[PDB]
């Protein structure tokens, strides 16, 4: 049929200026980001200070869901552009540059050892007990 | 001749790869005589 | 020393100080001897 | 220089 | 024998003992999550460590001009004529003087001990 | 000086074509102090820059993700430390760098790259320090220098033809230690380079000249092949205090 | 629905998005005009069992580009805008890659 | 087109070709040169712009409080080596007067320097005080920057100089003095060693730093404990690999430090450490140093956990985590990066190391050699006067700045010239 | 070095010996005992290597050629299809299981040339291990016709029943760690 020889050629569009900056949102294959179950987000600054040079924190469906932060990339692209090639009802390829790169890694929703906790118990290093049960303690 | 084997006499002449191995026998016996003339004292002073 | 089927007349150690804790100060003084003696006269070299 | 027994 | 991983938070899960049904489990420490052993072994230790070092020669070593080749020995698969033999090169390798080859000519790699 | 191990002075075998063996000080200082052989060249140092540039433009991806994956990705490419990514060809991008080093567009001649191919690692360095020689290439069994370069050496003067030219004709190359522990050298053209009973045919380098490896010093004592070791070191020590 | 909700209209939808690494020759040349609404047109041959990707560069930005593809399944990918009206938005996911060489 | 058995003659030639070029001393010369001109103008890019303000307290009010002065050198000069008489008047310095008047033969160094001065009424004002003479740095003989450079014999003999001699040295005090090459070991490489004695079986040593622009090396050591030492977990654990970090009192577990860059999972961990997961022998290896660093499962936690054996330790609980992040960036693998995101790359070249450190205690790579030349460097006069002059610099800078909190702190006025110590560099 | 190779072990001598001897150095760079035989021995090659076996530190990781931990729920499961045999045999009339039986299986497997050369048996390295270490470690040896030289080593079973412990029902050191350690105890520290 025509898809074994099939030719598509389409023309390129690269708008001076959009009203909405394009970034680069990258996850981990060993993570298994799902979006099927991200009913919300919330995308924000990071308050680590306790803003456009900060991290970004990603919490998906509130907190119940994973967790995210995303740091951009600090290799700058000197001699590199990206850009991003999206379907249109006019059928040309729309071409736009990359603001930013952000690699997002997730945080469990587990329970956390406090620190001073933590030290605690790094001042007993030889912790022949098992730590499971230590961690269940907690 | 790989691991130092000179086959050349002196009067025949050392062949360059042989040359530089009989420089690194030498360097060492002069490293021995250098180094042995101190511990050497030490002792002679101690059992004096 | 005290294994079966081992000399005890005349195994010995290298060692000074074990030759002292085990069989003594005398023993000592002619292991220290033997050994000294060793030492020097293995070159071939003769001390009085 | 001369083997191993004898002098480097 | 080998190490696995936490399907939650990705962490390095750890044997556990099944008391009621006597059956292995790897749970996480930092979280619920549990998974039975399929394996059953859990530790081996090998202390002679005899291993078969034509696991650890790349293929590409085959492009080494400072290795000697051979003519003499041909491939099994492609039977070339060059292939490039060298010593274990590894530290801790007992006492093995062991010639590898490695057959030359592209993308074969084919490696075996005489 | 003080310290009596017999291992910092010993006449290392990376040594070879870079520093004298026969002259080093006698006393405290056997083999502490050295000094350069005669043809042996010290790095000055360069920008990384344009050999970054050109890695990235060849392939060299860097944050990939977990690509090494039991080195499947050959070699990863170092620089002056600085591991900047990754190629899936090594060969490829070695010969590309030989070819750029002779052409000296991103690659001065002092630029240093050893892909080690076990552990596949390409180190890529200069870092100012480095000491090289010079060293013939050879391409397949043949050196790559030929009558018209030694005619137009030969009429130096009022032909206006000298090392460089040499040089960028890509007839000789500077080879540090690094690189000197990747490289099969010939000592001689005539006697190594041709066809005999063959103990290397991969010869990809000729030393110029072996009396070469020998420094200022050292290179005055006539017939030193057929002298005892340590009378060379002798001499150079003797020949830093005559009268002239 | 509040300030920080991210429109996640695009990864419901689909929306595949392609990915590609181009030279700054080539953007440069794009950013000297950037406002004609045209660069260049990119044209795609397949035949029965293998696929070529190609770029030609406009005649006027001038005074061929061949694609190489690069494999998506090790690293999960999505495109997402912050918009001026501090609407986050995700436009869609990335499907394949590409790389833009010299000729 | 070959040169068969004719070739005793075609090397000497090629040989004298050479020597012809460049000569016997030209490393020597050739340092000194890109030293100089190169070095000293990083040197001068590369230090802070000097940022001044007068104290708030000492004045009352906000109108004039902070005078910001900021002062920026902006590009280097140097003079063909030039003695100033007791006159005043200069004269060309010829090397060989220079030595029987026992001088030194030195050129002076003049820097423009920009002073932008912020009164807090927005009205910065920007004046440059060109060709401002900072010192006098020594020029080795027959280099690009020596008056001899350049000269035919005939010229030279003209200015009772020898044709025949090589350069290279300095002529400092009418005395000729040289600098001789300092062997040390390569910087930016990650080298394993086994150390008999020590507590650890093998340590990895990375003594990295940034171009030389400034520390001239931030070590950092990754090293596996021995197992030698005997009990019940210490036995059951076997070797554990810890670090030794620069700026920190004692060691720190690597897994800690891994997750102090922000990979907290222990799967991301092992990848960068481990590239190949299928490798069983590698997972068993790391496995121990994981148990070791069970404890601490945040980079927040970590981070405190290196503030807390940190040389200084920290009251605050934030401080010590900001101490120990700062501390991260800069010194700890500084050649990497040093600032922003980093961290990244940071964390593979440390898995690298550790990943190194892995193989050697595996054997399957061998164990570097320290007396292997490739793995030594030789600081030439560039290097050496580089090192000097960023001290000397840093120094000048320094006395500026003292000077200058004098008169701001009064309010009156700064002046450049009197605040610079020509003393200090010379 | 260049001392003549009568024998094959070396022994400091010059000046450093000299510095041994004179320092009275309690460790010296290499301490040797020279052996003399007082009876046949001396004359027969085979009795004198007899006493040389007698004599020289042997481990069991010096004859044990790979070790591994198996977690097997029943005696009679037999996870490792090899035992199945003898493990049978062993349990046909079943010793010291009565109080029970430990989960966890130590498979150690020992190179039958290192045993010959030692002379070592598997009577007397089982002996070694269940007398030292107690009643707590139950060894199952093979025979030495099989091709595989097994010792089967579990923990004890009146600890793995709890009833002779009593205090509290707490695991101390887990199971599985407790045998690694004791894995390395065996391979460091046995002394056979
Ligand atoms: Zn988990
Ligand atoms: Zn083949």
């Amino acid at each position: 049929g025509p898809s074994s020889q099939n030719v598509t050629e389409y023309v390129v569009r690269v708008p001076k200026n959009t009203t909405k900056k394009y970034n680069i949102m990258a996850f981990n294959a060993a993570d298994k980001v799902n979006f099927a179950t991200w009913n919300q987000a919330r995308l924000e600054r990071d308050l680590s200070n306790k803003p456009e040079d900060q991290p970004w924190l990603l919490r998906v469906n509130g907190k119940s869901g994973r967790k995210f932060k995303g740091i951009k990339k600090g290799g700058v692209t000197e001699n590199t552009s990206y850009y991003i090639f999206t379907q249109c009802p006019d059928g040309a390829f729309e071409a736009f540059p990359v603001h930013n790169w952000y690699n997002f890694t997730p945080l469990a929703r587990h329970r956390t050892l406090t620190a001073e906790e933590a030290e605690e118990e790094w001042e007993r290093r030889n912790k022949v007990l098992n730590h499971f049960s230590i961690m269940q303690q907690r | 001749e790989s691991r130092g084997f000179v086959e050349n006499s002196y009067l025949a002449g050392l062949t360059p790869t042989e040359f530089f191995f009989h420089a690194m026998g030498g360097r060492e016996g002069l490293i021995d005589t250098a180094v042995k003339t101190a511990e050497t004292g030490y002792i002679q002073r101690r059992l004096i | 020393l005290s294994e079966k089927d081992v000399d005890p007349v005349r195994t010995t150690s290298n060692d000074i100080v074990e030759i002292f804790t085990v069989l003594g100060i005398e023993a000592v003084r002619k292991a220290l001897e033997r050994e000294l003696y060793h030492v020097i006269s293995f070159d071939g070299s003769y001390v009085n | 220089i001369w083997g191993i027994g004898c002098n480097p | 024998v080998g190490i696995r991983f936490c399907q939650e938070c990705n962490n390095m899960l750890y044997p556990k003992e099944d008391k009621e049904n006597r059956i292995l489990l790897y749970a996480c420490r930092n979280c619920d999550y549990q998974q039975e052993a399929d394996n059953s072994c859990i530790y081996v230790n090998k202390i002679t460590h005899e291993v078969d070092e034509l696991t650890q020669i790349i293929a590409d070593v085959s492009q080494d001009p400072t290795l000697p080749r051979t003519e003499d020995h041909p491939c099994q698969k492609c039977g070339h004529k060059e292939a490039v033999f060298f010593q274990s090169h590894s530290a801790r390798a007992e006492d093995a003087m062991r010639l590898y080859y490695v057959c030359t000519a592209p993308h074969c790699g084919h490696r075996w001990t005489e | 000086r003080d310290g009596k191990l017999a291992k910092p002075r010993q006449l290392h075998n990376t040594l070879w074509g870079m520093v004298c063996p026969a002259e080093t000080p006698e006393g405290h200082a056997v083999g502490l102090v050295k000094n350069l052989a005669l043809m042996a060249y010290i790095s000055v140092g360069s920008q990384p820059s344009p050999i970054l540039e050109f890695l990235e433009e060849w392939s060299m991806e860097n944050l990939e993700e977990i690509s090494p994956a039991a080195i499947a990705d050959a070699t990863k490419i170092f620089v002056n430390g600085c591991w900047v990514g990754i190629h899936k060809d090594p060969e490829q991008l070695m010969n590309t760098l030989r070819k750029l080093r002779r052409q000296m567009d991103i690659i001065v001649s002092e630029v240093s790259m050893i892909r080690d191919i076990r552990e596949r690692e390409i180190r890529i360095y200069t870092d100012a320090g480095r000491i090289c020689r010079p060293l013939l290439i050879v391409e397949k069994q043949k050196l790559l220098l030929k009558k018209r370069h030694i005619d137009q050496l030969k009429e130096r003067e009022y032909n206006n033809y000298s090392w460089q030219d040499l040089v960028a004709s890509g007839v000789v190359e500077y080879i540090d230690t690094l690189e000197e522990e990747t490289v099969m050298l010939a000592m001689t053209p005539d006697d190594l380079q041709e066809k005999e009973v063959a103990y290397c045919s991969t010869y990809t380098h000729c030393e110029i000249h072996p009396s070469m490896i020998l420094g200022v010093c050292a290179s005055i004592i006539p017939f030193p092949d057929h002298n005892q070791s340590p009378r060379n070191t002798y001499q150079s020590a003797m020949g830093k205090q005559a009268m002239g | 629905a509040e300030r920080g909700e991210l429109d996640l209209t695009g990864a419901k939808q689909n929306t595949g998005v392609w990915l590609v690494k181009v030279p700054k020759y080539l953007s440069q040349q794009w950013a000297k005009a950037s406002g004609r609404g045209e660069v260049g047109k990119l044209r795609i041959a397949k035949t029965q069992g293998r696929t070529e990707v190609s770029f030609t560069l406009n005649e006027d930005l001038a005074n061929e580009h061949p694609f190489v593809l690069q494999s998506v399944g090790g690293q999960t990918l999505t495109v997402f805008t912050e918009s001026s009206s501090d609407k986050l938005s995700l436009e869609g996911i990335v499907v394949q890659r590409a790389e833009c060489r010299p000729a | 087109e070959i040169t068969p058995d004719l070739w005793q003659e075609a090397c000497w030639i090629v040989i004298s070709s050479y020597f012809d070029e460049k000569g016997l001393v030209r490393q020597q010369l050739d340092s000194f040169d890109e030293f100089i001109q190169m070095s000293v103008q990083r040197i001068v890019e590369d230090a802070p712009p000097i940022d001044l303000q007068a104290e708030a307290q000492h004045a009352s009010g906000e109108v004039e409080e902070p005078p910001r002065y900021l002062l920026k050198f902006e590009q280097i000069y140097l003079s063909k080596p030039t003695h100033w008489e007791r006159d005043g008047a200069p004269s060309p310095m010829m090397p060989n007067e220079a030595r029987l008047r026992n001088l030194t033969y030195s050129a002076p160094l003049y820097v423009d320097i920009t002073k932008t001065v912020i009164k807090e009424g927005e009205e910065q004002l920007q004046t440059q005080h060109q060709k401002t003479f900072i010192g006098k740095i020594p020029i080795m003989l027959r280099s690009t920057y020596c008056l001899l450079n350049g000269l035919t014999d005939r010229d030279l003999c003209e200015l009772n100089e020898c044709p025949l001699d090589p350069g290279g040295y300095f002529i400092i005090n009418g005395s000729e003095k040289v600098l001789i090459a300092q062997e040390k070991m390569a910087t930016n490489t990650v080298y394993v060693f086994a150390k008999k004695d020590s507590k650890y079986a093998y340590t990895g040593e990375c003594r990295s730093c940034l171009e030389n622009s400034s520390r001239p090396t931030s070590t950092i050591w990754v090293s596996m404990l021995a197992r030698g030492g005997q009990g019940a977990k210490k036995s059951a654990i076997g070797q554990r690999i810890v670090a030794t970090l620069p700026y920190i009192k004692q060691e720190v577990p690597i897994i800690i430090v891994f997750r102090a860059l922000g990979f907290v999972s222990d799967r991301d961990i092992l990848e960068h450490i481990i590239y190949d997961f299928e490798d069983p022998e590698m997972m068993e290896m790391v496995k121990p140093s994981l148990d070791e660093a069970f404890v601490i499962q945040e980079q927040n936690v970590a981070l405190n956990f290196i503030g807390s054996r940190g040389a200084k330790p920290g009251v605050t609980k934030e401080k010590r985590i900001k101490y120990a992040k700062e501390v991260l960036q800069k010194e700890m693998l500084p050649h990497v990066g040093v600032s922003d995101f980093c961290e990244t790359k940071k964390a593979y070249f440390l898995g690298y190391m550790v990943h190194r450190l892995l193989l050697a205690a595996l054997g399957r790579r061998e164990l570097d050699d320290r007396d292997h030349y490739g793995n030594k460097r030789l600081d030439l006069a560039g290097p050496l006067l580089a090192f000097l002059f960023r001290g000397m610099f840093k120094n000048l800078l320094k006395e500026v700045r003292i000077y200058a909190q004098k008169f701001i702190d009064r309010g009156k006025d700064f002046n450049l010239e009197l605040a610079i110590k020509t003393r200090i560099i010379s | 070095f260049h001392y003549a190779g009568v024998s094959a072990k070396n022994v400091t001598l010059g000046v450093p010996r000299l510095k041994e001897l004179i320092n009275i150095s309690k460790k010296p760079k290499t301490p040797s005992l020279t052996v003399f035989l007082l009876g046949q021995s001396a004359r027969d090659a085979e009795r004198a290597k007899d006493i040389l076996c007698r004599l020289e530190h042997t481990t069991l990781r010096k004859v044990t050629a790979n070790t591994a931990i198996y977690y097997d729920p029943n005696p009679q499961s037999t996870v490792v299809a090899e035992d199945q045999e003898w493990v049978n045999v062993y349990y046909e009339m079943p010793d010291f299981d009565v109080a029970r039986i430990s989960p966890w299986l130590l498979r150690v497997e020992l190179d039958r040339k290192h045993m010959t050369d030692r002379k070592l048996t598997m009577e007397q390295i089982a002996e070694k291990i269940n007398a030292g270490f107690g009643d707590d470690l139950n060894c199952i040896f093979n025979d030495d016709n099989a091709e595989k030289l097994v010792l089967r080593i579990r923990i004890m079973n009146s600890d793995e029943n709890k009833m002779q412990e009593e205090e509290e029902v707490v695991d101390k050191m887990d199971d599985d760690v407790f045998l690694r350690c004791i894995e390395s105890n065996m391979l460091t520290d046995m002394t056979l």
